[PDB]
DNA sequence: TTTTTTTTTTT
DNA sequence: GGAAATGTTGAATAC
DNA sequence: GTATTCAACATTTCCTTTTTTTTTTTTTT
């Protein structure tokens, strides 16, 4: 699972931040987590090495 | 005062010895007359350099038009049938209109023929008189005197009144020290407001029966104060405006006179007439938005049941309202207008939503999701409602908040076009005010009468479809101000581009006489589109032929005979220089460190703009030097992008040090001119460089841009022989009027950059004419669909300014830009005949590639541009090819879009008698004509041009993305549209077809044409209509009878059978659970009937199928549906007999 | 705009000795005026709120005095007759003193001139057509309808006997024909009732 | 309305003003121009609203 | 609606002003009631309040 | 017949 | 919460 | 108006351009 989240400062309480909930709701579930501002190059373009990042992670 | 029996022993036979200018446009509108007729509109672009005689050839033309006025006046004036015909000269600047008048005048003033003058004092005043000038109306207020203007008021018994002397004491007050800038807007200001407060006053006063009889000194004063009553008067009848005025339309005492309105026989000689394109479009942008959801519901609350007078002045009028009422009751009943619209779900206070449409295709939408539309009758609100649709998948199912628009949009523009057809009905131009004013009235529809009189003045497929003809709609959907429970769809239109405009002029009779170097620069963008213009005038649009043109060329080269007199051009073609530019700046700050520091710190350069500047300024100083160390070149102009005023004067300083560096190297005196603005050149006259040129020795340097030395600025001076040395020459063969000038003898030339129309002003929020960019392309075909719908999705999504020029840069009509930007520049540098002996010209070298393609006719070009081509070429991609290619895929996905909208129409119930109509004459063309000789008017997007005569390969899913369908060779193997992929040979053969066929005039071949049908046309119409043809061919001759199925249920099958002696209903369809609904649907309103699927072609051996309601085999006794599988054997032609036999046996059995 | 528009009003101000001059740039500041509350009334009405604090909310209050009075800071207000029947503006609308007179003291000095000041205000309202009054009205509110949600409790209600005698008007008038006179001479007189 | 209290103070005037339409000759508009209070109605409507009125004038009482 | 003038009157009064008035004409009607006099003392009373603003008076003071 | 000069504010 | 690996600011220390 | 040590978040790169790089106008309201 690839869970493209907020920031994590912005979520004011743990339970409102879908991270630290469903990662401690699927104890035993491969997780990863991105921002959705860290895919576009500064042109806009979709950024490949973040996905291969992701994927290799 | 002065009267027309002056001229009653005038020779009108006597005129000037002509230029050959002169006689290429008498010759051009003598043929017009033998064409076109006499009272037809023309368009005649005249590609004349301005500096050889233009604008003396505008104005002497426009001379001769007032003598033949003055000659048809005093012939017939028996007859009473008086035309005072318009002539009128536009343009875009206020100064050149002025410049022009007084050059006209000054014309009439000192002409002379044979030595002779040509008129004597009291015919120089009465044509003097005929000429009029109509600026802005604050302008026009001050120029009048308070003796002029009190005698109006004292005439008009404005005096009397309080609030009108107020400010008319004021605005004197201020008249009196106007000199302070502030003062100068703040008079202006005032003096529009009063100049329109005043004119209202004088046309109540005089459009009642306490009409002011006007003669004398107060209708001097009159026509001083609104020089349009002179017009009026039909004491005068030639006006100098802008196009801006021309277009909004001038005051007389009695209305406002629109000149639009009323073209018919006027000539119009436009100045500069590429450049009122965008003039145009910057005016049709200026329009009103307005509010979609409130015009429709007081259109459908007004309409209910207000109507008109039933009065014979109001014949035929209800009439044309009939239809739209009932368009307005249908449209409230099935969108529920008794509510109103709100916004449900997703937040639209973060974000608005934007649509983009052009009302044909490419529909763009700024929500990511399919904004639907739902009325909730336990509220009472219809509810634009967010399912979470994505934004990639945008060729989903159609949302309904879309359909809404575009049907909102509809009605609107259907109401507009009515007032206009209405106000003709009522009725050359005073009636309109009252029409308008009488038709609102009687509606209750006085809300309106401001989009009634700013738009006044500007069943598809069956007509020539067009952008330029149609335009562009956008429409932000965002809550209502001070409500937070209340939308507004307000919508900001074009109903049509500036060329559509140009070629309604022409249509209204107009003869209009385009001057212009470029004026047919193939570029959509910086030009009108004369594709279109050539498409819709046909030979109206003039053209002077090659004859006419080498006798033009001639005659330029006489007046500019360089060869012979020893004029050289040099070119040279300057890249980066990067060492020498870092020389430099050591020598400007010698103890500092580094270069790259030096540009850093001292100059003052980004780490991101050191690599360009590094580039432009190496140039700009390589060209400097080379032209300081020239011996007599005395005139440089270098040509930026930028400029270079205070705000980059850590550059100017380094340029400036370089300058005096090179000047005591070489031993002459410089004078640099930065900033040369459009401010500094108002500000200090530009006369300032001439008179340097004229007094001081040495050179001189001037910096400027491509935008600030516009068209009418005149860079030449006056020549003092003692510092010219012996390097000017003179290369006229013969000179007159000596007055000794010279201009410009070297230049640089830097690649124009930001070329994408873009006015950062106010009006240009909306990115309208942002938009107008990407579908003039797609029209032009330098786009294709795709690309032109994703550049317009970017647009709609906000797009850098950077990435809009990107996408502009990959076009073809973006060079022809640039080499009309470098062809204009060097064409305004060249105005005297006086020359150097060698004149430089140091060019950007990213300009190289792109001058090396100027590949039209050199007839007409400059001998400077002619010499930058040349020397471009000398180091040495079709464009119609690839327009080929995207306009098969636009004429495709038209097509492809307005025949599942017409379907989806059809198939709700009941369908519309236009649709029908629509639908039979799109399958009759097709029938007739499957290919056309020449490119068909009124069916132009049924069909594309082939590379290939008669046939053409393409691929791509009929029913999938329309973007993604290619072409001819492009794809090799694919499909393939030709006359042997329909069977038509084989259909043809048939003994019954082919008589039918040759009855009915359907074509019983393809010729061999370039224009065939499009790949959604030829699949899904014309296979089908061959078929029902075919099928009604053959069942006609065996007693079958053929009737319309109606409204109810058409286009589910294809037509009512009767056979004499059988009673039960029959349907056929030609070529199961939607069968079988189709089956309900019509049983449903028809009882029992009988159903029949037949193709016409197949394998006649494979035996007739017998189905039920349910589409399951059965007993022929029990069955519902028969389908015959072949009517026609596919390997010879024969009537399948048999089957046909077995049919009419089971319809006895019924 | 705001930038041109206050920068003319700026170099019209710098001497503006002339009478005229004076009126100009009065009428000119009126207008630039009335046009910079209404854009920043728009950006304090919507979400972009600008928090005003410190210098800049002692700016906004020099230049809106009737802020002060919104914000609690100021509570005593001198201002003419005129301007008192008028209303003044805060940053976020128009504040009517008449709207919101309960607890109020008002001291009004020469009480019996007022009489004459309150009846010019009141003879400067805009006359009204009531033939496209009624018509307007008649045709808008045969079908149009309010949310019925629990923000329009009880408002339906308020115009139900409105939108009969509407109705019964129009009919008994037949308000789908337009008027006009026949026979003596509009023109030459019109009627005055 | 007779079961009210009647007052020229608070019902006005109507002054109605029938006349050919801008720019019609067959159409007639009802320019009407009302007075829906006099001055001395808006000063009770003040004091009834809840303001406490301190009229200063020599001639207060004229 | 003060009682100054009787219903016929002011009846008579604005159909005058409705046909047109001279202000003469319009005055002359209003000379007719004691409002006029009440106003015509109002004007005087002011007049001399006004001109009576110190504590530091001549022996005689002069009206005329 | 009676017999004038004053004013504020938004647009 | 792209990662690792490099790198700099601010803060506490603090001699 | 200190100097030195050090822990905490920024930044660039990445199966290698972010892309192009401006000034200019008329008219009614
Ligand atoms: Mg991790």
């Amino acid at each position: 699972n690839i869970l493209i989240v907020g920031n994590k400062d912005t979520y004011k309480s743990d339970e409102e931040d879908p991270y630290q909930v469903y990662r401690k709701k699927y104890q035993d579930t491969v997780f990863q987590s991105c921002y959705p501002e860290r895919l576009w190059n500064r042109q806009g373009q979709p950024n490949r090495h973040v996905v291969e990042v992701l994927l290799k992670e | 005062n002065v009267s027309i029996e002056e001229f009653t022993h005038f020779d009108f036979q006597l005129v000037p010895e002509p230029s050959p200018l002169d006689l290429v446009i008498t010759e051009s509108l003598k043929n017009h007359i033998e064409v076109n007729g006499v009272k037809s509109g023309a368009l005649l672009p005249l590609p004349f350099q301005t500096g050889i005689g233009k604008t003396y050839t505008a104005l002497n033309f426009l001379l001769q038009q007032m003598l033949e006025q003055v000659r048809s006046e005093l012939k017939e004036e028996n007859t009473g049938k008086k035309s005072k015909r318009l002539l009128y000269y536009v343009t875009d600047s206020v100064d050149n209109v002025v410049s022009a008048k007084a050059d006209l005048l000054k014309l009439i003033e000192k002409q002379t023929v044979k030595g002779e003058p040509r008129f004597t004092l009291e015919q120089q005043e009465y044509l003097k008189a005929q000429i009029v000038h109509l600026p802005n109306q604050s302008e026009q207020l001050l120029q009048c005197s308070d003796a002029v203007l009190n005698d109006v008021l004292i005439g008009f018994n404005l005096n009397a009144e309080r609030d009108v002397q107020a400010e008319w004491s004021a605005i004197s007050g201020l008249r009196r020290h106007a000199s302070n800038p502030e003062v100068k807007i703040s008079l202006n200001r005032q003096a529009g407001y009063f100049y329109r407060n005043l004119i209202d006053r004088l046309q109540k006063k005089q459009k009642g029966a306490d009409r002011v009889l006007l003669s004398g000194s107060l209708l001097a004063s009159v026509e001083t104060l609104l020089p349009g009553e002179k017009i009026r008067n039909g004491s005068a009848h030639v006006a100098f405006l802008t196009t801006s005025k021309f277009l909004k339309g001038f005051h007389n005492t009695r209305s406002r006179y629109s000149p639009l309105r009323d073209l018919s026989g006027a000539v119009l000689i436009i100045d500069e007439i590429d450049k009122q394109n965008q003039v145009i479009l910057s005016e049709l942008c200026k329009q009103q938005a307005q509010d979609l959801i409130w015009a429709i519901r007081t259109l459908r609350a007004n309409f209910r049941d207000h109507q008109l007078e039933s009065s014979p002045r109001y014949d035929k009028i209800e009439d044309l309202f009939e239809p739209l009422r009932e368009r307005l009751e249908e449209f409230g009943t099935n969108w529920n207008l008794a509510f109103a619209f709100n916004t449900e779900g997703a937040n639209l206070n973060e974000r608005p939503v934007r649509l983009f449409s052009d009302r044909s295709f490419t529909h763009v939408s700024s929500a990511t999701h399919k904004l639907s539309l739902k009325s909730d009758f336990l509220r009472r609100k219809n509810l634009i409602f967010s399912d979470e649709k994505v934004e990639g998948s945008l060729i989903e199912k159609h949302g309904l908040l879309t359909r809404f628009v575009n049907e909102a949009d509809v009605i609107y523009q259907w109401f507009l076009g009515t007032m206009r057809k209405a106000v003709f009905q009522y009725w050359l131009e005073g009636t309109f005010q009252e029409a308008v004013q009488s038709l609102l009235t009687h509606f209750n529809l006085q809300e309106f009468e401001s989009a009634v009189y700013e738009s006044f003045d500007t069943n598809k497929l069956s007509s020539s479809k067009s952008y330029h003809h149609t335009g562009l709609k956008l429409v932000e959907v965002a809550h209502n101000q001070g409500t937070r429970d209340t939308v507004n769809c307000k919508a900001s239109f074009l109903n049509t581009s500036p060329s559509g405009v140009l070629a309604d002029m022409v249509d209204a009779g107009a003869v209009i006489l385009g001057i212009s170097a470029t004026a047919r620069a193939d570029t959509v963008i910086h030009n009108f589109d004369f594709k279109y213009l050539n498409e819709r005038l046909g030979n109206k649009l003039l053209s002077l032929s090659r004859e006419q043109k080498q006798r033009v060329n001639n005659y330029y080269h006489s007046r500019r005979n360089y060869k012979d007199n020893g004029v050289v051009l040099t070119v040279k073609y300057l890249n980066s220089r990067d060492a020498f530019l870092d020389a430099l700046l050591e020598e400007y700050k010698p103890e500092a460190r580094s270069s790259h520091f030096i540009l850093n710190h001292y100059l003052g350069i980004a780490e991101s703009e050191q690599a360009f500047v590094r580039s432009w300024l190496s140039k700009l100083l390589a060209s400097i030097k080379a032209f300081i160390s020239s011996p007599d070149n005395r005139y440089m102009l270098s040509l930026l992008n930028r400029t270079l005023d205070t705000t980059r004067q850590n550059i100017n300083d380094f340029i400036q040090f370089c300058c005096d560096k090179w000047a005591k190297e070489f031993n002459v005196k410089t004078k640099t001119f930065f900033g040369v603005n459009a401010d500094w050149m108002r500000l200090v006259g530009y006369d300032e460089i001439s008179k340097h040129l004229n007094t001081e020795l040495g050179k001189v340097v001037v910096f400027s841009t491509y935008a600030s030395m516009g068209a009418g600025k005149n860079p030449d001076y006056a020549v003092n022989l003692a510092l010219e040395g012996e390097s000017l020459i003179s290369v006229a063969d013969v000179t007159y009027s000596t007055q000794l000038r010279s201009d410009i003898d070297s230049i640089y030339l830097e690649k124009p950059t930001q070329l994408l129309l873009s006015d950062d002003y106010s009006h240009t929020a909306n990115q309208l004419c942002q938009f107008h960019q990407i579908l003039s392309l797609q029209e032009n075909g330098e786009l294709s669909p795709k690309s032109a719908e994703n550049w317009c999705r970017q647009q709609l999504m906000g797009m850098s300014r950077e990435r809009s020029l990107q996408q502009y840069h990959q076009t073809s009509d973006y060079q022809s830009a640039v080499r009309k930007y470098i062809e204009q520049a060097v064409g305004r540098a060249g105005r005297t005949s006086l020359k150097r002996k060698q004149i430089l010209l140091f060019v950007d070298s990213g300009l190289k590639e792109i001058l090396a393609e100027e590949s039209r006719d050199p007839s007409l070009f400059s001998h400077e541009y002619v010499a930058l081509v040349n020397k471009a070429k000398s180091a040495g991609e079709d464009r119609a090819v690839r327009r080929l290619f995207n306009l098969a895929q636009r004429n495709n996905k038209d097509g492809m879009l307005s025949i599942k909208a017409l379907v989806h129409r059809l198939h709700n119930q009941p369908a519309s008698k236009s649709d029908i109509q629509e639908w039979q004459d799109i399958r009759t063309q097709l029938l007739r004509y499957p290919t056309v000789a020449f490119q068909p008017e009124r069916f132009n997007r049924l069909y594309l041009q082939s590379m290939t005569k008669g046939y053409y390969r393409y691929q791509g899913n009929l029913d999938g993305d329309p973007n993604s369908f290619e072409f001819f060779d492009r794809v090799p193997y694919g499909d393939m549209v030709s006359e042997e992929d329909c069977s038509l040979a084989t259909l043809v053969q048939n003994q019954y077809v082919r008589p039918w066929f040759e009855r009915k005039g359907f074509a019983c071949s393809w010729q061999k044409e370039a224009n065939v049908m499009t790949p959604i046309m030829f699949t899904n119409i014309y296979k089908g209509a061959l078929g029902e043809q075919a099928v009604e061919a053959v069942l006609t001759a065996f007693d079958f009878t053929f009737e319309e199925v109606p409204n109810s249920i058409y286009e589910r099958f294809d037509n009512r059978v009767i056979f004499a002696g059988i009673e039960q209903p029959i349907w056929l369809d030609s070529k199961s659970e939607g069968y079988s609904s189709k089956i309900a649907l019509v049983e449903e309103e028809f009882g029992p009937s009988k159903f029949i699927y037949v193709n016409a072609l197949g394998d006649t051996s494979k035996p007739i199928r017998y189905l039920n309601s349910c589409f399951v085999e059965t007993s022929p006794q029990l069955a519902k549906v028969i389908e015959i599988p072949a009517l026609i054997d596919d390997s010879n032609a024969d009537t399948n007999r048999t089957a046909v036999q077995e049919l009419i046996k089971w319809l006895h059995h019924s």
